[PDB]
C-alpha cells in the first residue's frame, strides 16, 4: 500500500 | 515513562491489527514512514529502515510484535526484556550475532557511557549523490545525535565526511576537508556489524 511503503534498507537505496 | 509507539516492517494488515491491540493501552502512536522519536520500536525483523536504524542511534526499545500482544492482553505494558531484539541470538542466522544483538548492545552501552546517541560529538558533512534525497541519513545521524554541518555551517571541528562513492574520490578532492571519508555503508556498519 502507498501509505506503508517505508524502506527497509536505506543504505541499499543510496548505493544504487 | 511514556510509550511513544512507531512500528517497522509489517504489511498493512499485520500493522492494522497490531495498532488496534493499542487502543488497549495508554500509549502515543506516530503514523510515518520516519523515525520520530519513538520510545518502543515495534520491527517485524531485523532490519536497515530508517526507524531501525534511528531508534539504534537513540539506544531505544527495538520489540518484537508478541510485545503488543502480551501487553494488551495484560491490560498493562510489560517489562521490555524479554521482547527485545537482542535478547535472545540466534546461533544459524543469516544475520551476525553483531547486528541481532545491536538494539541490546546501543540501549545498554548509551545508558552504561551516558551518552545520548551512538554519534555524539560527531560533526558530520555529507557530500550524498546529488540524484537522491539523503533525508533518511540525516534523521538516523541526529537520532544519533550527530551535528550534520549544513553547507552555510563552517567547517571547524567536522569528524567525518560521508560520500556517495567516497572510496573512488581523488585525494586531491580528499584534500578539500581535514576530516577522513567514510562510505555510506559505515555508518550502517558502525551500529550494527563494527566490533567496538
Ligand atoms: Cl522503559
Ligand atoms: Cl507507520
Ligand atoms: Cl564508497
Ligand atoms: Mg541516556
Amino acid at each position: 500500500d502507498s501509505c506503508n511503503s517505508s524502506s527497509s534498507d536505506i543504505i541499499r537505496d543510496l548505493l544504487e | 515513562p511514556k510509550h511513544i509507539i512507531q512500528m517497522t516492517g509489517f504489511k498493512m494488515e499485520e500493522k492494522e491489527a497490531l495498532v488496534k491491540l493499542l487502543l488497549k493501552l495508554d500509549c502515543t502512536f506516530i503514523k510515518s514512514e520516519k523515525y520520530k522519536n519513538c520510545t518502543h520500536l515495534i520491527a517485524e525483523r531485523l532490519c536497515k529502515s530508517e526507524k531501525f536504524l534511528a531508534a539504534c542511534a537513540a539506544g531505544k526499545w527495538i520489540l518484537t510484535k508478541d510485545y503488543i500482544i502480551h501487553s494488551a492482553k495484560s491490560g498493562r505494558w510489560l517489562d521490555e526484556t524479554t521482547y527485545e531484539w537482542g535478547y535472545k541470538i540466534e546461533k544459524d542466522s543469516r544475520y551476525s550475532p553483531q547486528m541481532q544483538s545491536a538494539p541490546k548492545r546501543w540501549r545498554e552501552e548509551l545508558k552504561r557511557t551516558g551518552a545520548p546517541g551512538a554519534f555524539h560529538r560527531w560533526k558530520v558533512v555529507l557530500l550524498v549523490r546529488t540524484d537522491k534525497r539523503s533525508d533518511s541519513l540525516i534523521r538516523v545521524l541526529e537520532a544519533g545525535k550527530a551535528n550534520v554541518i549544513l553547507p552555510k555551517s563552517s567547517p571547524s571541528g567536522i569528524t567525518h565526511v560521508i560520500a556517495s562513492n567516497a572510496r573512488i574520490k581523488a585525494e586531491k578532492e580528499k584534500d578539500n576537508f581535514k576530516a577522513p571519508f567514510y562510505p555510506i555503508q559505515y555508518l550502517g556498519d558502525f551500529l550494527l556489524e563494527k566490533l567496538e
